[PDB]
RNA sequence: UAGCGCCGGCCAACUCCGUGCCAGCAGCCGCGGUAAUACGGAGGGCGCGAGCGUUACCCGGAUUCACUGGGCGUAAAGGGC
RNA sequence: UGAAACUCAAAGGAAUUGACGGGGGCCCGCACAAGCGGUGGAGCAUGUGGUUUAAUUCGAAGCAACGCGAAGAACCUUAC
RNA sequence: CGAGGGUAGGGCCCGUGACUGGGGCGAAGUCGUAACAAGGUAGCUGUACCGGAAGGUGCGGCUGGAUCACUUUCU
C-alpha cells in the first residue's frame, strides 16, 4: 500500500489468543475432580483414555488426561492441573499432573520417574 | 563441574586421541591404539553419514573435552572471546589456553590436565608467589607460575620435573625447571599449538 | 444382558478354538466390553449397511469382524469368523 | 440351532478356560451331541420337577451337572460347574 | 553425593525381550491389531550436571502487519461505475 | 459495516503422470452381426452350494472355482 | 457550597434463568442424487416462489462450459 495509506490507517497487531485460560496465565490451579471417565478416542486410532472432569478455583469445569497406566482417581479428589492437550481427545485441553494432591503417582515406572511422580526405587 | 567416569570412552568416541590420561596415552596399551571403533555394542556396525549438525556437535564436544570443563564455562568464555576484537576462533583457543589447570600442564608440572586440575586445586601451585586455589584462573602475560616452597618435597612433581628435563616446552612458555618455576610470556597462537580441531565449526555451532 | 449365540457363530467360535487362543482372548475382551460398554469401548464400535441393517460390528482383528445386536437384557452375537 | 448363555453361565465357563482345556473339549462334544438331537444323548437326559420345572440336566463329572431347556429353536444353559 | 531428560524424522544416541488398535506415547508429522529403533522395563548410547525436565508468559524463527521487508487475473485480496 | 467462542492440519492456485466418462476421432479379437450345432426341458455320470450325520477331511469363489488339487477314495490311499 | 441518602424516570453491564434458534466436531446409521466427465436436465451467480431434504423452476448475467451436429439407484 501506499505510505500514506500507512500513515493514515497503520498495520495492526496479531493479538495472539490464550490457549490456555487458566486464570491470567498460571502454570497450575488447584481443582476438585468430580466424574472420573474412560472416554473413546477420536477416529485414526481407538483406545481407553482416562479422562477426570475438574473443577477448579476459578469456577471453570474443565476436562483433563491422567497419563500413566493406572490411577487412584475418585469423585472426590483434590487434583493438580498441568496444562496441555491432547489431539486424539476432543474438548480436552489439559492435562493432570502425577505425583503430589490426592492423585497418586505410578507405581512401579523407572524410565522417565520425574514425569509421572515416581520416586527412586531401591 | 569436572566430568568424572571412564575417560577412554572419550578418545574412542571421538575417533580421534585426546591424552586425558598421560603416561598411559603413549603406551600400546592405548584405548585407541587397541580399539578404535567407538563403544557401546554399536561400534563394528558401519557409521551413517552424520548431519552437519552432528560434526558441529562432535568437534565441539571434542574441543570442550580436550579441555575437561563444564559446558556452561566454555559458553560464557566462547561469548567472551566473540563479543572481543580479533577472530573469534583463534583467542577463544587463547582464553582457553590461559587457563591455570591448562598452563600447568603445559608447564609440565602435571601429565594430565585432571591431574594439574587436581594440584592446582589442592593449593600445591602458587602465581607471582601467591598460592591460588582455583584452576579458572585467567594467566596473564608474564605471570611468574611455580609450585610452592611448602610443596617440594612432592614425590609426584619430583618425578614429573625428573622426566621433565630435556623435553622443550612450548614457544610462548619459558621454564627453570630445576628452580621449578616457569613463565607466560604471551598468548598462544593456532600455529603454535596444533589441535585435532577446526574451530570454525564450533564457531558455527553456537550461531545456531 | 443374557448370551444370544447362532449355529455359524458357535461353529466358527470352535473353528477358532484348538487353532489359536489369542483370537478367544480377545472375544472374551470384546465380550467383557460390550457387557460393560456395548456402544462404546474397544474395537472400534460401527454398524452396518444396507443388507445389515439394525446391527452393530467391531474390528476383531485387521482381517476379522464380530457382529452383534443388543435388545433390552439382550446380546446377540453371530459371524465371528467372516470379513463383513 | 440358537445358544444361550446367562450372566452366571460364562463365570464358570472362563474358569475352567484359563485351568483345564480338556473338560471344556467335553463340554463342547455334550453341547454338539444335545446340537443332534433335543431330548437324548450323553450325559443321561433327565427332566427337573417344580423348582427348575421344563429344564432337564445333564451330566460332565459326577460332581458337576448342567441346566438346560429346549423351546423356539433355541438352547438354553444355565451352569455348568456345581452340582446344580 | 550423583542425578535428570532423551535415543522414528525435525534432533546426537540402538538392540533384545514383554505387550498386542489393549495397556499406552505424543509439540507437529503420527506409532500400537505378533519382529514396535516411538508403548513398558533392561542393556547400551547421547545431552547437561547440582542440576535436569514440565507448565505458564515474552521475543525470535515470523520477511506471517513486510519503514528496512509482503501482496491483490486464476491461491485471501481492485471498491459496480 | 461486520465479529468471537469452538474446531481442523488443512482449505487453496497452476501444472505432470494415470485412471475414469451414460466425451470425441482412429482400430483389433467368434465382441456383435451372418451361419451350424449345443446348454437350459428329460434320465444318468461327475463337481460344487445347502441340509443331515459322530465324521460327511481340507482347499479352491465371476470372467481367471465348480469331469478343479484327484493322470484312479471298497480297507490302502487319508489327513474325518 | 457540600460527602451521602431518598422518590420518580432514562440508559448500560454482569450472573442465573423457564422457552427457544442455529452451529462444529466425532459412527460405512436412514432416505435420497445436488455437485466432479455433456453427473445422465451443463454448471455457477443475484433475486422471487415452491418443496421432507439436498434442490426444481422463472428472469437476467458469466464461461470458471462440452461436443461435429426418453428416462436408467447405490457400493
Ligand atoms: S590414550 Fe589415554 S586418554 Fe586416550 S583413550 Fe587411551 S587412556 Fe584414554
Ligand atoms: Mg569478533
Ligand atoms: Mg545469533
Ligand atoms: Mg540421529
Ligand atoms: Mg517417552
Ligand atoms: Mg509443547
Ligand atoms: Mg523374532
Ligand atoms: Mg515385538
Ligand atoms: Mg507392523
Ligand atoms: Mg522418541
Ligand atoms: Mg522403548
Ligand atoms: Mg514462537
Ligand atoms: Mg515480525
Ligand atoms: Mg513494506
Ligand atoms: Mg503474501
Ligand atoms: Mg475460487
Ligand atoms: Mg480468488
Ligand atoms: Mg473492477
Ligand atoms: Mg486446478
Ligand atoms: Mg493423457
Ligand atoms: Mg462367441
Ligand atoms: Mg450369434
Ligand atoms: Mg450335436
Ligand atoms: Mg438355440
Ligand atoms: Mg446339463
Ligand atoms: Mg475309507
Ligand atoms: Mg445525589
Ligand atoms: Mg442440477
Ligand atoms: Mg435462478
Ligand atoms: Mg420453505
Ligand atoms: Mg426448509
Ligand atoms: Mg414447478
Ligand atoms: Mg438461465
Ligand atoms: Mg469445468
Ligand atoms: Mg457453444
Amino acid at each position: 500500500p501506499t505510505i500514506n495509506q500507512l500513515v493514515r490507517k497503520g498495520r495492526e497487531k496479531v493479538r495472539k489468543k490464550s490457549k490456555v485460560p487458566a486464570l491470567k496465565g498460571a502454570p497450575f490451579r488447584r481443582g476438585v475432580c468430580t466424574v472420573v471417565r474412560t472416554v473413546t478416542p477420536k477416529k485414526p486410532n481407538s483406545a481407553l483414555r482416562k479422562v477426570a472432569k475438574v473443577r477448579l478455583t476459578s469456577g471453570y469445569e474443565v476436562t483433563a488426561y491422567i497419563p500413566g497406566e493406572g490411577h487412584n482417581l475418585q469423585e472426590h479428589s483434590v487434583v493438580l492441573i498441568r496444562g496441555g492437550r491432547v489431539k486424539d481427545l476432543p474438548g480436552v485441553r489439559y492435562h493432570i499432573v502425577r505425583g503430589v494432591y490426592d492423585a497418586a503417582g505410578v507405581k512401579d515406572r523407572k524410565k522417565s520417574r520425574s514425569k509421572y511422580g515416581t520416586k527412586k526405587p531401591k | 563441574g569436572r566430568y568424572i567416569g571412564p575417560v577412554c570412552r572419550l578418545c574412542r568416541r571421538e575417533g580421534v586421541k585426546l591424552y586425558l590420561k598421560g603416561e598411559r596415552c603413549y603406551s600400546p596399551k592405548c584405548a585407541m591404539e587397541r580399539r578404535p571403533y567407538p563403544p557401546g555394542q554399536h561400534g563394528q556396525k558401519r557409521a551413517r553419514r552424520p548431519s552437519d549438525y552432528a560434526v558441529r556437535l562432535r568437534e565441539k564436544q571434542k574441543l570442550r573435552r580436550i579441555y575437561g570443563i563444564s559446558e556452561r564455562q566454555f559458553r560464557n568464555l566462547f561469548e567472551e572471546a566473540s563479543k572481543k576484537k580479533g577472530v573469534t576462533g583463534s583467542v577463544f583457543l587463547g582464553l582457553l589456553e590461559s587457563r591455570l589447570d591448562n598452563v600447568v600442564y603445559r608447564l609440565g608440572f602435571a601429565v594430565s590436565r585432571r591431574q594439574a586440575r587436581q594440584l592446582v586445586r589442592h593449593g600445591h601451585i602458587t602465581v607471582n608467589g601467591r598460592r591460588v586455589d582455583l584452576p579458572s584462573y585467567r594467566v596473564r602475560p608474564g605471570d611468574e607460575i611455580a609450585v610452592a616452597e611448602k610443596s617440594r618435597n612432592l614425590e609426584l612433581i619430583r618425578q614429573n620435573l625428573e622426566a621433565m628435563k630435556g623435553r622443550k616446552v612450548g614457544p610462548w612458555l619459558s621454564l627453570d625447571v630445576e628452580g621449578m618455576k616457569g613463565k607466560f610470556l604471551r598468548l598462544p597462537d593456532r600455529e603454535d599449538l596444533a589441535l585435532p580441531v577446526n574451530e570454525q565449526l564450533v564457531i558455527e555451532f553456537y550461531s545456531r | 444382558m443374557k448370551l444370544i449365540w447362532s449355529e455359524e457363530s458357535w461353529d466358527d467360535y470352535l473353528y477358532w478354538q484348538e487353532t489359536d487362543k489369542r483370537i478367544v482372548k480377545k472375544i472374551n475382551e470384546l465380550i467383557k466390553d460390550t457387557r460393560r460398554t456395548p456402544f462404546e469401548g474397544k474395537g472400534k464400535p460401527e454398524p452396518l449397511k444396507h443388507n445389515l441393517s439394525g446391527f452393530w460390528s467391531r474390528r476383531i482383528t485387521e482381517e476379522h469382524r464380530l457382529v452383534y445386536a443388543v435388545t433390552d437384557d439382550s446380546l446377540l452375537i453371530a459371524a465371528c469368523r467372516y470379513h463383513y
